[PDB]
């Protein structure tokens, strides 16, 4: 089918960043022929920094590959699940990609100045997908680390948290971060909410999984796996409460299962994108939509 | 500077970068040529490739 | 404004969903018009490239169809990590070496990672004929044992799907696997290809249960780890990846408390009982017809899963 | 014929200069250099020119013969690429040095 997109809107410089990264995705707003600046990419929920809602934003419209700037244009092609595209690594976190590896689309962690065109234009990060889970990983427990020393100086310490943090690895490659290392409390910064709905479902996963048990053992064998797998666990997180007000507990019960399955959801890191020959002579990728 | 009680033979190998001399009788092989065939490999939507 | 009716009289016409025929012997010229598709692979002439109409954009048209046209990935192994006598229809699956700048990609065939497994520790003995010493193979991956031991094997390896052409190179082989698309060779007679899976790692899951019948019955690979030195098997199953999951528990119960009663899981990472990844789709009907497969000196059972629509996805765990 | 060996270090079969150097050569070592007296030590290629002269040229010929050493780079690597190096050597047949 047709699949061009013709948004209306620069100058020299502008032309020179825009060209830059002329192999670069960002989402749209609408599968329409001519939009307007505000419908481009990230625009309108990153200029309070949070990430949920990003991603939300970013699974909610569709993406796009961008290709051609004019002075006053910008030729981008939106990406269709039918066939396949051509799309570049041209973000300023160089993540090295490989053959065969799953491409993912986060929002961007990685400060506002350097995935972003100053005109306004915010592209998303691109980045396979066992560097993504892991640097998902990597900024959480910097989170909740950075919010613990910053409570209790006691409990961590903050180069403890930086010879295991501010690294990524994959395949050899050793990267590095920039990591925020003033966040500020009290929310304000970004991934402030994940690491907030993290400790709630770490923390009513006991008075969860103690009630599944008990209330899933009474009907006595459709398995043996439940009672099998009550040894594992520790006697600690066994003994907890065993009562509480229903009311109570099926409240906390119904918050800890939706908090978990957005959780769960975000987790997987959202539109997948599959590669399958890339080319670091030339920095592309042959890519489809999954 | 002296001399440890074991000897050694050291080995090597070297490069000649030769310009050799294919030669071959008339008539030696009978080679067999086929049509020449075109196929499309990977289609995406920038530029197909042939 | 007439040339926009001659651009919408060249944009209209979709393909022919209905025809009214008539008789079947007159054969005519409307119903060759429906069920002519056109092909890929022609002679190298203008007209004859003309008539075969590769040069349309996109879907072949002569100056969409749902029909999709397939990806091609391309690899390079060295020779000795591959046999040249590998079927042509096989899954492959990608081991992701540790060097930064690498080039040359490390591919194994079930045939070839059964060695992995036994060597360590019918079926084996072609595996062992095959591939004739585990210590070619045993490099690739530099840490396997390691890697077992913290039960991270299956994250690393990506299936890429089934094999179509080995051009037999003298050092490095250049094989070209399908990652996404309707499998089928790139040969001048273009010949069918139907995607082999030796039979004792093949266990069915239909008839392993022995009304709804869907179209697409989706084949399903599962790396699972055992005491006994890890095991691929294969599943094909007419079912979501919802019901796949908890009848894959139920399948593997014995296998859980086996390792479970062996090794007790003193750390934190034993407890991962493997993955499973949907290898994609086929003909829920014509599906698995069994077949031989000869080396020089013996032959194996063999399932053949035929016309295949590979797909692959990322793993997710058994527990 | 009046001696064996010229030097029992070497020519034994558990000998230094064997079990130094004659492990099965693969193509796929991670440390991968070339050591250049691989050709003299390998008891499978010792034992691959075990068929008649014949089908040994045909043999030598027909493929890139036996432990090859690259070109144009800093220290000498074994052979890995394959496509674009081509080069004969009778060391790999006649198993002698001058």
């Amino acid at each position: 089918m047709d699949l061009k997109v013709v948004v209306s809107l620069l100058y020299t410089d502008e032309i020179a960043k825009m060209q830059q990264r002329i192999g670069c995705i960002l989402p749209l707003a609408s599968t329409h022929g001519t939009q307007n600046v505000q419908g481009l990419g990230l625009g309108q929920v990153y200029s309070v920094p949070d990430y949920v809602s990003m991603y939300n934003y970013l699974s909610d419209c569709t993406l796009a590959v961008l290709d051609e700037v004019s002075v006053d244009s910008l030729i981008l092609t939106k990406i269709v699940p039918g066939q396949t595209y051509a799309i570049k690594n041209k973000y300023q976190p160089f993540f090295q990609w490989h053959g065969t590896g799953s491409l993912s689309v986060m929002p961007p962690v990685f400060g506002r100045e350097h995935a972003t065109v100053k005109l306004d234009i915010v592209f998303p990060m691109v980045l396979p997908t066992p560097i993504a889970e892991e640097v998902l990983q990597k900024i959480l427990l910097f989170n909740v680390y950075s919010r613990v020393v910053m409570q209790a100086p006691g409990n961590a310490d903050m180069l403890d948290v930086h010879m295991h943090l501010g690294s990524v690895s994959y395949l050899g490659h050793h990267y590095e971060l920039a990591l925020p290392e003033v966040p500020g409390p009290l929310g304000l910064a970004l991934l402030d909410n994940l690491s907030l709905y993290f400790c709630i479902m770490v923390t009513l996963l006991p008075r969860a999984s103690m009630r599944l048990v008990r209330g899933l053992i009474r009907h006595e064998h459709h398995d043996l796996l439940n009672l099998f797998q009550e040894m594992v666990p520790d006697e600690i997180a066994r003994i907890d409460l065993d009562d509480l007000s229903v009311a109570d507990d099926l409240s906390r019960m119904r918050v800890m299962m939706t908090y978990l399955q957005s959780l769960a959801s975000l987790f997987n890191l959202g539109p997948r994108l599959a590669t399958a020959a890339y080319s670091q002579e030339t920095l592309t990728a042959t890519c489809w939509l999954r | 500077k002296i001399h440890p009680g074991v000897a050694m033979t050291v080995v090597r190998t070297d490069e000649i970068l030769s310009e050799n001399i294919l030669f071959s009788s008339r008539a030696s092989t009978s080679m067999f040529i086929g049509t020449p065939n075109v196929s499309r490999r990977e289609a995406r939507v920038d530029a197909v490739t042939f | 404004r007439r040339r926009l009716q001659r651009r919408i009289a060249g944009l209209l016409p979709p393909p022919a969903r209905r025809l009214n025929i008539s008789r079947g012997s007159e054969f005519t010229r409307d119903v060759r018009g429906l069920v002519e598709e056109h092909a890929q692979a022609s002679s190298l002439s203008a007209a004859a490239v003309w008539r075969a109409g590769l040069l349309a954009p996109g879907e072949v048209a002569v100056a969409w169809s749902g029909w999709r046209p397939p990806v091609f990935g391309d690899f390079l192994i060295h020779a000795s990590s591959f046999n040249n006598a590998e079927a042509t229809g096989t899954p492959l699956f990608q081991f992701k070496q540790s060097d930064p700048f690498s080039g040359v990609d490390a591919v194994f065939t079930p045939l070839s990672l059964f060695i992995l497994m036994n060597h360590g520790r019918g079926l084996t003995r072609m595996a062992n004929l095959l591939y004739d010493s585990p210590a070619t193979l045993a490099d690739l991956v530099p840490d396997f044992g390691r890697l077992v031991a913290d039960r991270r094997f299956h994250n690393f390896i990506t299936p890429v799907g089934p094999l179509v052409e080995n051009i037999k190179s003298t050092y490095l082989n250049k094989i070209t696997t399908v990652v996404h698309g309707p499998v089928v060779s790139k040969a001048i007679p273009r010949s069918t290809v139907k995607v082999t899976v030796p039979q004792e790692a093949f266990v069915d899951l239909d008839a392993w249960l022995s009304q709804p019948c869907p179209a697409d019955a989706r084949l399903y690979v599962a790396l699972t780890y055992e005491e006994a030195g890890p095991r691929f098997t294969f599943f094909q199953s007419s079912r979501g990846h919802c019901q796949i999951m908890n009848i894959l528990r139920i399948y593997y119960s014995p296998s859980i408390m086996h390792r479970y009663a062996v090794v007790q899981p003193l750390h934190i990472e034993e407890l991962t009982f493997g993955a499973v990844a949907c290898l994609g789709t086929f003909s829920a009907t014509d599906g698995w017809r069994r077949s031989a497969f000869n080396y020089r000196g013996s032959s194996l059972p063999v399932v053949e899963i035929d016309s295949f629509y590979s797909n692959v996805s990322d793993w997710e765990v058994i527990l | 014929e009046y001696r064996s060996t010229v030097n029992p270090w070497a020519s034994q079969l558990g000998s230094l200069g064997d079990i130094m150097y004659n492990s099965s050569y693969r193509q796929t070592a991670v440390p991968g250099l070339y050591s250049p007296c691989r050709a003299f030590f390998n008891k499978e290629e010792l034992l691959r020119n075990n068929r008649g002269l014949y089908n040994m040229v045909n043999e030598y010929s027909q493929r890139l013969g036996g432990h090859p050493a690259t070109s144009n780079t800093e220290v000498q690597f074994v052979v890995i690429a394959g496509t674009d190096v081509f080069l004969e050597q009778p060391c790999s047949f006649l198993q002698e040095a001058f």
